[PDB]
């Protein structure tokens, strides 16, 4: 996250990374036992962790639980990053509680302007890197879809939306894909792409969860 | 323009 601040440990409770040895990527909890993550995120030896601040110190309230299931969108294009969705079933259930929680679901798709909570690991730097120990934070609103189509055209699917600044500075970045756009306490987005970090007009891409709520349903049902 | 991964670009 660029130009974002330091959430404080555990406010963002269905936070989670995905690591293999690294931090790799982010995903929200959805309920016990499921994660949402992005499509291009897949990969095998994924192990989720729970209730993380500091990725790089055990410092009390983390789980550590082994993906038993890693489920790609069956569309998912990895030329256009259309259906950049991914589900992840863990191996148990995880203890829920204050530091350690899912995410609802939309019940329908958010507006233009709506001021979402973007999170995650990634890098807080515009130009070069630079990777945080905690979890960063980033408020940032929803653009209009005229706007994201201007930004990248003929680029945005009806499963992408653009959040974010045109003026440059604040921005998901490396290392926040998969992770969350919450609007109004729902999970709306996931960190996909864009043209680099934090550019002038050029605002962060996400993937429009709102799309695929049946799918998740129906997936993880069968599942 | 890159996905925001540990990154895959165009
Ligand atoms: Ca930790």
């Amino acid at each position: 996250i660029v130009g974002g601040y330091t959430c404080g440990a555990n406010t963002v409770p269905y936070q989670v990374s995905l690591n293999s040895g690294y931090h790799f990527c982010g995903g929200s909890l959805i309920n016990s036992q499921w994660v949402v993550s992005a499509a291009h995120c897949y990969k095998s030896g994924i192990q989720v962790r729970l209730g993380e601040d500091n990725i790089n110190v055990v410092e009390g309230n983390e789980q550590f639980i082994s993906a038993s299931k890693s489920i790609v969108h069956p569309s998912y294009n990895s030329n256009t990053l259309n259906n950049d969705i991914m589900l992840i079933k863990l191996k148990s259930a995880a203890s829920l509680n204050s530091r350690v929680a899912s995410i609802s679901l939309p019940t329908s798709c958010a507006s233009a302007g709506t001021q979402c909570l973007i999170s995650g690991w990634g890098n807080t730097k515009s130009s070069g890197t630079s990777y945080p120990d905690v979890l960063k934070c980033l408020k940032a609103p929803i653009l209009s879809d005229s706007s994201c189509k201007s930004a990248y055209p003929g680029q945005i699917t009806s499963n992408m939306f653009c959040a974010g600044y045109l003026e440059g500075g604040k921005d998901s970045c490396q290392g926040d894909s998969g992770g969350p756009v919450v609007c109004s306490g729902k999970l709306q987005g996931i960190v996909s792409w864009g043209s680099g970090c934090a550019q002038k007009n050029k605002p962060g891409v996400y993937t429009k969860v709102c799309n695929y709520v049946s799918w998740i349903k129906q997936t993880i049902a069968s599942n | 323009r890159c996905t925001k991964s540990x990154p895959i670009c165009f």
